[PDB]
DNA sequence: TACCCCCCCTTCGGTGCTTTGCACCGAAGGGGGGG
């Protein structure tokens, strides 16, 4: 056999030439066996000494499996290959999916298993396995089939994915089907049973034309922005109102209607925090106005296809964590909350990670462009953990927050 | 004609650009050798082709315009394997691989690049030459190829090429080794390579790249102590240095006070005068190394473990091993991280390093054993607001242990007296006022010499704290302040901020509670109007 | 006198908020073991 699709980079860019970080024993036999196991099937060949560019790789696992999966960072190789895989062939991103009732993501991986790759563009898809302790050099491979991590890939395999698919669109026009990556989006208005037996159809569609596959549903209806509300009390003290004050000047960035002139003249005196102070009309007055300001939706929040999206993420202890997508700060696209899954105190850089995994699945579906993460970690810290726990098959780009933050202002 | 057994790595060159245009006992001997090259298949004569230009042992020709020339190859070893990582080996012979560098046939498209016609007679390698910057990726690629197979038949055979030689190590005894070098003798001499060797051979330690590597043990090269009277900035760098080299086996070296003295001098010729600490660290110091300490192999049967301790002043030692009083390295860590720290965070990032180093090393992680209670880990990382996490770990009794000084209160105390602090000053006269305000009316505001809004608000704070009780209550307006002392510092780089911690200390209950100010709300207008003038 | 590879310590420039200081980081000098 089939044409290989000519892929070049933008003149003036070199390849990737980026080094590995040091992997587990365990997480090098399990490359290793996958490496063979692929050679033997002619996906990837050994390269000689000659091929000077290399890429990352890690080996991640899945949930409710116990084999390994290879994973190849391409962050450097998908930005120098931007132009082939968004302006010459990019993907269409319907823009009513958020606006469905439930959307199952499906791997479709496989498939680019039986594609060739373009002669010249072989060399640059290289990746080393190494060794331990630096005492025997790694071994060097390349991709024959078309690779997966590479957003090119997409790209290329649209022209049959179209043909695959186009059988099942036109039975069906009630569904919404989205590619990113290998992950396949399909979103439905239908009910539990209704949606099952729609996968279970198309998963033997799928198996028709040959594709290898051996509670994935998500529920955008639920997924709403947290709205900041005060917290009533009974008895307010003077440490109360300073706090409450201390919020509402901080929130007044994010609404601009906010007052506390009125909030201000009970404390005029030196006071006591212990001691109590009653509330008066007015005070009481321009607290409901507040609150009323903060029942209502943002004002001047307009999305942005143009500029990239910031991700912030807040541990607020308890095993809790805010996080906000926006793209320019102080005016929230998206604001939201998450919790644990179990236990009391199990893991914090698990925690961390599929809360990262999360969102940015939740990006991916609403906008479909990678927020790009500021995480409350060291930078040691995450690149030596950040990887145990991760069950994906793409990286999103992150940058760390050494600043300590004091904001305790999104968690009651 | 030649021969190649093994097929020719192909090699390219930069695009757009083409190739550019003695010895002392051997000078007019070159022409023998030449036509002992040329009769030993090695060089091939040529003709009118191209107009190049090129410049006991051999002559050896400087390939240093055609180096930037030829394209880029893969840098097939970057790290040194450390000793600690390596196994124990009953017997590690070494075998001369020196005249197989030639033996490597070139591309056959490539050769053309290759011309020494400098005596004019023609000639031009057919073989991979020597100082070329792709002969020894190359070379030692063919190398690993040759030996794949007898790696794959013999799996406890161990082979590194360290320059000219090729050290094989076995688990086997030597009568049973000299089978084992035969073997792999006659697999090498099937390409066309011999390997005999009288110098070097069963001549343990081998000192490698600072190593003595005897068969179950290692060590480092003895340390040379230097004893003059007065030192120059030279002299404590290089004691420093080697003092780093040799913590690597010898636990319980610190450096920080020594490292302390070369700040101030920038010139390499002043011989600074020493103070009494750097001497004692110095004294401490040559006491471990007057008695060498070598460590163990790694076995690949049993766990390993890794113990933290501290010893003060801002420094941890470590000592990871696999059976006790083992060790299989040793290590400190005493970076300063942060202007304002505490002890745990010290410790978080001395497991975090370890940790790393173990994977780098042995590509595991080993189980902890530090000197902390878990309730004091659990108390500080489920309040801190960073993210962090602790391999498998245990708690041993060892002083002098790790524990938070003291710690705020997240309500304010009753009956507790309220502090109201402030500060102002002036960025161009270097004026300050900073006093506090109290509820029951003590009203208190000391002048300030040479001092910055961020130090006039922590002394503030420190005035506030100077004249109460046990129990109070302190409202500031500077998030400075409330970003340190949340943080609960045990150091700092400052005396203001040292002062204040141990204000903290003799307090029983501390609250601190911020409120923004210039907004009119509670006593900070009182007092930003009492310091203005 | 080059030019590299890994480590440690001090220094400085830039960068971002905590906002004209101060904290944090990664690149440079010096040292150590070497090619
Ligand atoms: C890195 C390495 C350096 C030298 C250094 C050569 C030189 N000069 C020699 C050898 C054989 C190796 N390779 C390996 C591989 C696995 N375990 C070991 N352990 C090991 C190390 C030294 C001795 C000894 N004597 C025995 C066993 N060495």
């Amino acid at each position: 056999p089939i044409e290989t699709v000519p892929v070049k980079l933008k003149p003036g860019m070199d390849g990737p030439k980026v080094k590995q970080w040091p992997l587990t024993e365990e997480k090098i036999k399990a490359l290793v066996e996958i490496c063979t196991e692929m050679e033997k099937e002619g996906k990837i060949s050994k390269i000689g000494p000659e091929n000077p560019y290399n890429t990352p790789v890690f080996a991640i696992k899945k949930k409710d499996s116990t084999k390994w999966r290879k994973l190849v960072d391409f962050r450097e190789l998908n930005k120098r290959t931007q132009d082939f895989w968004e302006v010459q062939l990019g993907i269409p991103h319907p823009a009513g999916l958020k606006k469905k009732k439930s959307v199952t993501v499906l791997d479709v991986g496989d498939a680019y298993f039986s594609v060739p790759l373009d002669e010249d563009f072989r060399k640059y898809t290289a990746f080393t396995i190494p060794s331990i302790n630096n005492k025997t050099p790694g071994i060097r491979y390349q991709y024959n089939v078309l690779p997966q991590g590479w957003k090119g890939s997409p790209a290329i395999f649209q022209s049959s994915m179209t043909k695959i698919l186009e059988p099942f669109k036109k039975q069906n026009p009630d569904i919404v089907i989205y590619q990113y990556m290998d992950d396949l989006y399909v979103g439905s208005d239908l009910e539990i049973g209704q949606h099952r037996t729609k996968i279970e159809e198309l998963r033997q569609h799928l198996l028709r034309w040959g594709l290898t596959t051996p509670g994935y549903e998500l529920h955008p209806d639920k997924w709403t922005v947290q709205p900041i509300v005060l917290p009533e009390k009974d008895s307010w003290t003077v440490n109360d109102i300073q706090k409450l004050v201390g919020k509402l000047n901080w929130a007044s960035q994010i609404y601009p209607g906010i007052k506390v002139r009125q909030l201000s003249k009970l404390l005029r005196g030196t006071k006591a925090l212990t001691e109590v102070i009653p509330l008066t009309e007015e005070a009481e007055l321009e607290l409901a106005e507040n609150r009323e300001i903060l029942k209502e939706p943002v004002h001047g929040v307009y999305y942005d296809p143009s500029k990239d999206l910031i991700a912030e993420i807040q541990k607020q202890g308890q095993g809790q964590w805010t996080y906000q997508i926006y793209q320019e700060p102080f005016k929230n696209l998206k604001t939201g909350k998450y919790a644990r899954m179990r236990g009391a105190h199990t893991n914090d850089v698990k925690q961390l990670t599929e809360a990262v995994q999360k969102i940015t699945t939740e990006s991916i579906v609403i906008w479909g462009k990678t927020p790009k993460f500021k995480l409350p970690i060291q930078k040691e810290t995450w690149e030596t953990w950040w990887t145990e726990y991760w069950q994906a098959t793409w990286i999103p780009e992150w940058e760390f927050v050494n600043t300590p933050p004091l904001v305790k202002l999104w968690y009651q | 004609v030649p021969i190649s057994p093994i097929e020719t790595v192909p090699v390219k060159l930069k695009p757009g650009m083409d190739g550019p245009k003695l010895t002392e006992e051997k000078i007019k001997a070159l022409v023998e050798i030449c036509t002992e090259m040329e009769k030993e298949g090695k060089i091939s004569k040529i003709g009118p082709e191209n107009p190049y230009n090129t410049p006991k042992w051999r002559k050896l020709v400087d390939f240093r315009e055609l180096n930037k020339r030829t394209q880029d190859f893969w840098e097939v070893q970057l790290g040194i394997p450390h000793p600690a990582g390596l196994k124990k080996k009953k017997s590690v012979t070494v075998l001369d691989v020196g005249d197989a560098y030639f033996s490597v046939p070139l591309d056959e498209d490539f050769r053309k690049y290759t011309a020494f016609t400098i005596p004019g007679i023609r000639y031009q390698y057919n073989v991979l030459p020597q100082g070329w910057k792709g002969s020894p990726a190359i070379f030692q690629s063919s190398m690993t190829k040759i030996l794949e197979p007898f790696k794959k038949q013999n799996p406890d055979i161990v082979i590194y090429q360290y320059i000219d030689d090729l050290y094989v190590g076995s688990d086997l005894e030597i009568g049973q080794h000299r089978t084992k070098i035969e073997e792999l003798r006659q697999h090498l001499l099937r390409w066309g390579l011999t390997t005999p060797d009288k110098k070097h051979q069963k001549e343990p330690p081998f000192l490698w790249m600072g190593y003595e590597l005897h068969p179950d043990k290692w060590t480092v090269q003895p340390i040379v102590l230097p004893e003059k009277d007065s030192w120059t900035v030279n002299d404590i760098q290089k004691l420093v240095g080697k003092l780093n080299w040799a913590s690597q086996i010898y636990p319980g070296i610190k450096v920080r006070q020594l490292s302390k003295l070369l700040r101030g001098t920038k010139a390499l010729t002043e011989v600074i005068p020493l103070t009494e600490e750097a001497e004692l660290e110095l004294a401490e110091n040559r006491e471990i190394l007057k008695e060498p300490v070598h460590g163990v192999y790694y076995d690949p049967s049993k766990d390993l473990i890794a113990e933290i301790q501290k010893q003060g002043q801002g420094q941890w030692t470590y000592q990871i091993y696999q059976e006790p009083f083992k060790n299989l390295k040793t290590g400190k860590y005493a970076r300063m991280r942060g202007a304002h720290t505490n002890d745990v965070k010290q410790l978080t990032e001395a497991v975090q390093k370890i940790t790393t180093e173990s994977i780098v090393i042995w590509g595991k992680t080993p189980k902890f054993k530090l000197p902390i209670q878990k309730e004091t880990w659990e108390t500080w990382w489920t309040e801190y607001w960073q993210a962090t996490w602790i391999p498998e770990w245990e708690f041993v009794n060892t002083p002098p242990l790790v524990k938070l000084w003291y710690q705020l209160e997240k309500e304010p105390i009753v009956g507790a007296e309220t502090f109201y602090v402030d500060g102002a000053a002036n960025r161009e006269t270097k004026l300050g006022k900073a006093g506090y305000v109290t509820n029951k009316g003590r009203q208190k505001v000391v002048p300030l010499t040479n001092t910055t809004n961020q130090k006039t608000e922590l002394q503030a704070i420190y005035l506030a704290l100077q004249d109460s009780g046990l129990e109070v209550n302190i409202v500031t307006n500077s998030q400075y302040a409330l970003g340190i002392i949340q943080a609960q510092p045990d150091k700092s780089e400052s005396e203001l901020v040292n002062q204040i911690i141990e204000q903290l200390i003799k307090k029983e209950k501390v609250y601190l509670a911020w409120v923004p100010a210039h907004k009119g709300i509670g006593g900070n207008e009182q007092v930003d109007k009492l310091v203005s003038a």
